[PDB]
This record gives C-alpha cells, structure tokens and sequence, in this order.
C-alpha cells in the first residue's frame, strides 16, 4: 500500500548523484544506521571481518564494549566481564558452551550468555565491593563444590541417587553466563521420555532446577570471602566460623526458574531453618490447589483457559476419571490450604543449603502428587465410566482420595502423606463390612514407582477386580 | 546485493559517491544476469519438457516397430 | 519470468536508492522492511533462473535428439 | 435404590444440601419421616470413613437435623453406635453435631418418640 506511493515517488526519482553531492556537501559541514545495521546482521553472508561486525553487533545490543584488535581478535569489555574470541583475574576458561555456540549459527544463545554475564556484574555497589561480592560468590561455589565431592566420597551414587536424596544435587558448575545449577528433584515421569538411562550426559532442563546466585538487596548481610569449608568432616561437611567475611549489603540467592507453590508451614519452615525473612512485603495468600493448577497447567500453555471448576478430567488405558481437587475443604485449624508462589529463597552461608534443599524437596513431592490430577483432557460427561474421585487436605504433607469401592458401595479413603523426597505412605480406609481391596504396601510400591495419582487408581481398580 | 548498502550507510557514519555507481554498475550487472535465454513461467518449461519427452518416447517406439516387423517374410 | 526479474531489479533499485536518500537528507523501517523482502524474493527468483536455465540446457539436448529421430523417420 | 446409592450419588455430582434433600425426596415416594430407612445411620457411615469426616455428607446431615427431616432420637441413637475412638476429627464432629439439637431437643410427636429420645439420651 505504501509501497506504491514509494514507487510512485521513486518513478518520480526516475523522472541521485546532486543527492550523493549534497551527501558529499554535508560531509564538508546516528540510532537509525545502527538500527538499520543490527537488523541487517541477518543478512551479512557469512566471512571473517562480517561475523566480527555481527559479534559488535551483539555487543551494542547487550550494552557491551566491542573493540578488535585484528579480524581474529575481539573483545567485550566492561567493568569485570572482560573476554576475547580469537577484570582482576585471568580469562580463565575456553568454555566449549560459547566456542560450540560461534562454531556454530547460533549468536543468539551467545546474546544470552552475554545477557546473563551482565546480570551476574550488575551488582549496584561502587565497583570495588562488586569485585569483593563476586569473591564471595566464588567462596560459596566452591563449598558447594565440596560437598557434593563429600557425597560422592561418601557413596558411590548414581547421578540419581545425587538428585534425589543427596547432599547440594547433580551440581553444574557455573560456565560463562550460565549460573550454577542444582537440580534437586527429577519425578518419575519426567525421567522417563516417551525409559531414559540416567549416565552422566544428563540434560539441563531434565528435571526442576535452581540456580545459586549472589544478589544486591536492601538489607545489609554478613557474607564469606573465603573458601569456609577447609576442614571437612569425612562423612558430613564441617565449616569454620565466620570472621573471613565482610557486611555486604547483599545476600545469596537460590532463583527458580518456574516459582514453586509453597504452603504457609513451609515459608515458616524456611525461615526458621534460614534465619532471613523470605517474603520482604506479605503477599497475597491464596488456596494451595489453585496454584497447582496454575503451575501444572502453566507448563504447557494454550490460549483458550480451561475453566475447569476443579473438576479435572483423566483418560487412562483401562479406564476413565474424573477428579475433583478440592480447595477450602478446611484444615483443623479452620482455614484452607494457603500458600504463594515462591522464587527466591534468600540464604547467608553454605551450611543452609542441604536443609533448605530438603524443605524444597518435600514440597516439590508433594506438587507432583497433586500435579498429576491437573490434566487437559476433556472426555466430558462420558456415561461409561468416569470413576468420579475427590482429593482432599487432612493437613500439611497429608492428603486423602475419595472414591467409592470397587464392589460394594461404600465409600474408601485412601490418605497418602508424603513423608520424604521418595517416600510417601498410604493408608486404605474402608467401611468394617466391605471386600478387600489392596495391602498398603501395594499403594506405597505403586505410589514411589509412578509418583501419580491416577496410575495408582487404576491399580487399586484393578487388583480389586482380579479378586 | 544489500552488504553494499550496508557499506554506503556506514560511510554515511563515516562521513561514498564510488559505492553508489558502482551499486549502478551492479545493477547493469543484473541486466547481464536478465540475459541467459529464460522466458516463460516454470509451469511452461514443465509442459515443454514433458511434451518433448513424449515425443521422443513415441518416435523411438515407432522406429522399433519397424526394426522389429518384416511385411515380408 | 524475464518480467518479475526485471520489476523485482528496477523496482529495488530505485526503492533502496529512496532509502539511501532519506538516510542523506537526514543527515523509515517499514519501507525498510519491504527492501528486505524484495532482496529476498529477487534472490529466490535468482536461485529459480539458474534452475530453469539447467532446464533449457536439458531441453537443448533433448530437442536434438527430436531432429535426430526425424531424420531417421523420413 | 438403597439410601447407601442415593447418598453416594449425592457425593458423586456435587450436589448443595437443598438440592440432596429434593432429591432424596424424588428418589422415595414414601416419606417414612426418613428414620425408618435409617438416614442418620448412613450418612454417618458414609461421613466418618476416613480420617477425617467429608464435608459434603456433614453438611447433608447438618441440614438434616437443622431441618426437621431426621428425628434427633435417631441421630442420638447413630452417634452413640461409633466409638472407636482413635480420631480426633470425627469425634469432634460427632460433638459439633450434638451441639446442634442439644439444650433444644424437644419431640413433638408421640409418645413413645418421647420414651425414644429418653433412651437416646
């Protein structure tokens, strides 16, 4: 549309040397070229003093300072954040990460490298203690190195074993602007890809992560600069007192990538174990089991919203379910389930981070429990079937699913309380004149092999009915 | 095409008429490169070439028709 | 497809000319944006001719093997 | 058919208390004031399985005491046939639920509902 007007007026031009003299003219006597320029690095063809200009591209869209020294080397330089491809330190590592990236025609992931390589350095102290709060960093990394070492002094675990119930987790050092990662929590599902053997290529995002950190707050902290563990327990780790250190006006963090949905005992819990208060103003409390569907529904997302009601539907193999999750059923205290969706868990010193990563893990377990009601699959008002099942909170770490029995018709009550990371017990509560449905240990072999509600149903329903 | 484009906005940051004519020059270049021997629509060389083959086809089956029959014994 | 070559040729010869004025008078992303995706489509176009030329060169030999097999007919 | 079907139908679409008692009042012509088909006994039954009661079947038997369908001998009579004891939640329910009709409990009918509500206290 507008394009011939443009060829109308370029008829016109038609009908550019007195411009290129008037250029020339003007030379004698800003954003939009560089605009215009980084848009176009798309187009550059791939050669040497090209791909230099696309890597200054990238550095003035990060916000970095470019400067070459020749067509092989170039620098991106600030006020730490100092490296080539061909501050108070050496440039310590040809990292595989970044070099794999620029072999390849992937500048965008080095874009986010750079990005979070800015996030690390943007500290807001006045340069010196930034150097001094990178240090601590460093100190806390290499603790946390340690005890995983420690474990693997300990026994000889599987990379499993290590995310599961382990000391710190399956621990990924820190490598260019990717932070260090603990990943303390794989679920049974989630392991599994369309059976997944677990050797140590393991992927980044297989699993739920959390990345260590240091960040600038409003309070002031006591922080180690100094590697703390220098004597170690030979089964445990054991930490010299404090003081080196200095008060930064900063603290470490464990950032989540997806916050997790954490019940009321459980932030008092975390603050017990931390010390540090973990949500700076109160927030807005609200019912545990709409998070989990916000969070479960979240993960995979499409544009039309469920509206479900809590009442989630569930089409198995044998079988067909429906699940009604429950929220304001009241506890014995008198109020429902409440909790907030938390993503930095604020700690001081290294010793905290096993502790705090089993609270962690305790409720990312039981998340997974009530995750696995949330489902999209609209099989809606099927007459056959639809075994119509109730989840309920009898307390924290406890939950109950209602459903009637399988041959009589009374109803049975099966509570689960997840006890630790891998560990839940269930109980089976039925009416005095009924038929035998399943041992608890069946439901608690079921329970830790699957981590799901419905697979367990469907093996009570069907261990009932051989019988 | 446009990397030179990109090299006369950057000698506009610069500072440039040597680039611009030899853009022209490019493009009398294109000219050049509008003078192969190709003028139809890719739809009308599939028929050409289809057709062609059949002839082709039908010209060689004829010729072993007469290798092949004697109308004399 | 001599036509589309030459209109894509003429029209992103005086278009980016525009562009390059616009930038010296000055010292417009949208007609920009449209540059590209002329460059684009004329490379496409470019990509096609070369191909089509494969083809007439195939058409060449196959045409003599016409006149051939005609000769032999008559 | 049984009580023990309609209630558990009751549980399975959410149906509010208002729209159990119609209907529970559909899917049994006779009335038989609801204590002789035992109502109390099998909502009580079907409440106090678990560890901790259901709401849904507790504020069926709610409404049926606070509306007049169920006798409070018959309660009476289903809240002293429980025991166990080991839980804490169904006993303080059952307590909850003799808070209700306790300090009114006034028959009126015949006699030997009198004489009923007598040896259910």
């Amino acid at each position: 549309l507008s394009k011939m007007s443009s060829l109308l007026e370029r008829l016109h031009a038609k009908f550019w040397s007195e411009t290129i003299k008037l250029v020339r003219q003007v030379m004698e006597k800003q954003h939009l070229v560089s605009c215009l320029e980084t848009l176009q690095k798309a187009l550059k063809v791939t050669s040497l003093p090209a791909m230099t200009d696309r890597l200054e591209s990238i550095a003035r869209q990060n916000g970095l300072g470019s400067h070459l020294s020749a067509s092989g080397t170039e620098c991106y330089i600030t006020s730490d954040m100092f490296y080539v491809e061909v501050h108070h330190g050496e440039n310590p590592v040809s990292c595989p990460e970044l070099v794999q990236q620029l072999r390849e025609k992937n500048f965008d992931e080095f874009s986010k490298h750079l990005k979070g390589l800015v996030n690390l350095y943007n500290l807001p102290g006045d340069n010196k203690l930034k150097t001094k709060m990178y240090l601590a960093l460093q100190s806390l990394e290499q603790d946390l190195s340690k005890m995983a070492i420690m474990y693997w002094k300990a026994t000889n675990a599987g990379p499993l074993d290590k995310i599961l119930h382990g000391s710190v987790g399956y621990l990924t050092p820190r490598s260019g602007g990717h932070l260090m990662n603990l990943k303390y929590y794989v679920s049974p599902s989630d392991l599994l890809d369309d059976i997944i053997l677990h050797e140590n290529n393991v992927s980044r995002s297989l699993g739920m992560n959390a990345s260590v950190t240091i960040e600038g707050t409003s309070a002031v902290y006591k922080l180690p600069i100094a590697p703390l563990i220098m004597g170690s327990h030979p089964v445990d780790n054991k930490w010299t007192p404090s003081f080196n250190s200095v008060d930064l006006p900063a603290c470490f963090f464990l950032k989540f990538p997806q916050p997790i949905p954490v019940s009321r005992a459980f932030v008092q819990k975390l603050q017990n174990c931390t010390g540090i208060p973990l949500f700076e103003t109160q927030p807005t409390y609200a019912p545990l089991y709409e998070l989990i569907t916000q969070f479960e529904l979240s993960k995979d997302p499409d544009p039309i919203p469920l509206n479900h009601n809590m009442r989630f539907y569930a089409a198995l193999p044998g079988q067909q379910h429906c699940y009604f999750l429950n929220k304001d059923a009241p506890l014995p205290d008198g109020r429902s389930l409440q909790g907030t969706l938390v993503s930095k868990i604020t700690f001081q010193h290294p010793g905290r981070v096993p502790l705090i990563l089993n609270l962690i893990r305790h409720q990312v377990a039981y998340n997974t429990l009530i995750g696995s009601c949330v489902k999209r699959t609209i099989l809606k008002e099927d007459s056959p079937g639809l075994l119509q099942f109730e989840v309920c909170p009898l307390s924290e770490s406890r939950f109950s699913v209602s459903f009637q029995h399988p041959v009589n018709d009374s109803l049975v009550c099966v509570v689960m309380d997840v006890q630790d990371s891998t560990h839940v017990s269930c109980k089976l509560y039925k009416g005095l004149s009924d038929a035998l449905i399943c041992t608890d240990d069946f439901i608690a072999k079921v329970v830790q092999r699957c981590m799901s509600i419905p697979v367990t149903m469907r093996a009570i329903r069907r261990k009932a009915e051989t019988i | 095409f446009l990397p030179l484009v990109h090299n006369i906005i950057k000698c506009m940051d610069k500072d440039q008429d040597l680039n611009a004519l030899k853009s022209k020059f490019q493009e009398m270049r294109k000219l050049i490169s509008t003078m192969p021997g190709i003028h139809l629509s890719p739809e009308q060389q599939q028929q050409q070439l289809q057709s062609l083959r059949e002839q082709v086809r039908t010209k060689n089956e004829l010729l072993q028709k007469y290798k092949s029959l004697c109308m004399f014994e | 497809t001599r036509e589309r070559l030459l209109s894509a040729l003429e029209d992103l010869e005086v278009l980016s000319r525009e562009l390059i004025e616009m930038l010296a008078i000055s010292r417009e992303n949208q007609v920009l944006e449209l540059l590209i995706h002329r460059d684009g489509e004329f490379q496409e176009l470019m990509k096609l001719a070369l191909n089509q030329g494969k083809i007439h060169h195939e058409m060449q030999v196959l045409e003599k093997e016409v006149e051939k097999r005609d000769s032999d007919i008559q | 058919v049984n009580l023990k079907q309609a209630i558990l139908q009751a549980w399975k679409e959410r149906w509010s208390d208002y729209q159990w008692a119609i209907n529970m009042k559909k899917f049994f012509p006779k009335g038989a004031t609801w204590d002789i088909l035992n109502l109390a006994d099998a909502l009580l039954e079907q409440a106090m399985i678990g560890p901790s009661p259901n709401p849904l079947i507790l504020s069926y038997l709610k409404y049926a005491i606070s509306s007049q369908m169920v006798s409070y001998s018959s309660v009476l009579t289903a809240i002293s046939k429980f025991d166990d004891f080991s839980r804490d939640l169904c006993v303080q329910a059952l307590l909850d639920i003799m808070d209700m009709f306790c300090d009114r409990l006034s028959c009126h009918g015949k006699a030997e509902e009198c004489i009923g509500l007598c040896r259910a206290l």
